């Protein structure tokens, strides 16, 4: 789907969004052509190439790393264990702090 | 795997073996990197040198799988004397600071 890329895709120079692509390419041609101690084609039989989205998923996730910078890391390693609910109180702060955020959004 | 980093304190009066005990269960661990920083490695260093030393010490850690590390005479790393008090406050956050930040991921 190009509209849930573009949407996962943010602060990418468009160098950086056809590199995705390029790569994209590049793991689903290596799908199909192996060999270690010799090289060999997948005996031309792979003329059904088709390109699934976990390729993209794939390449975004080890493969083209903006340069701008991003926020992953640190939700990841800010919230380790979660949240849990154990009492009143995270309710209570958490609908403050849904009410501060309404609040600053329409002053 | 819930607590990736874990910390501990040796402490006793002057004179009674707490380094050479830290070093031989230290070396009982058989982990693939091990380091033993102290202040007779670094003797007459300014603040700033000191912690660019432990800057640099710590970040290797950082770059294996699973580590050790030893801090001895931790009075010392921090110039500390009964008048006053006087004593280093840079050092101090620095430790305060490292002492509560996990390294990166699956390690
Ligand atoms: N069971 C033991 N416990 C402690 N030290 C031992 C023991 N057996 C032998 N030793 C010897 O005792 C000495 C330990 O002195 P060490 O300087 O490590 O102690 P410390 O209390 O950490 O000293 P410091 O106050 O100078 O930092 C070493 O010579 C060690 O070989």
């Amino acid at each position: 789907d190009i509209k849930e890329l573009a949407v996962e895709t943010k602060n990418f120079s468009g160098a950086e969004l056809e590199g995705l692509v390029r790569a994209a390419q590049s793991t689903a041609m290596n799908r199909h052509i192996k060999a270690s101690t010799k090289v060999e084609v997948d005996m031309e039989k792979a003329e059904s190439l088709q390109v699934t989205r976990g390729d993209f998923l794939a390449s975004l996730e080890n493969d083209i790393k903006p340069a701008f910078g991003t926020n992953q890391e640190d939700y990841a390693s800010y919230i380790m264990n979660g949240i849990i609910k154990w009492g009143d109180p995270v309710t209570r702060v958490l609908d403050d702090g849904e009410l501060l955020v309404q609040q600053t959004k329409n002053s | 795997d819930r607590t990736p980093l874990v910390s501990v304190l040796l402490e006793g009066p002057p004179h009674s073996g707490k380094t050479a005990l830290a070093a031989k269960i230290a070396e009982e661990s058989n982990f693939p990197f091990i380091k033993i920083c102290s202040p007779d490695k670094m003797i007459g260093f300014s603040e700033t040198a000191k912690c660019q030393a432990m800057k640099k010490i710590f970040d290797d850690a950082y770059k294996s799988q699973l580590s050790c590390v030893v801090v001895d005479d931790i009075e010392r790393l921090l110039d500390y004397v009964p008048i006053g008090p006087r004593f280093s406050n840079l050092v101090l956050q620095a430790l305060l600071v490292l002492l509560k930040k996990a390294p990166p991921q699956g390690r």
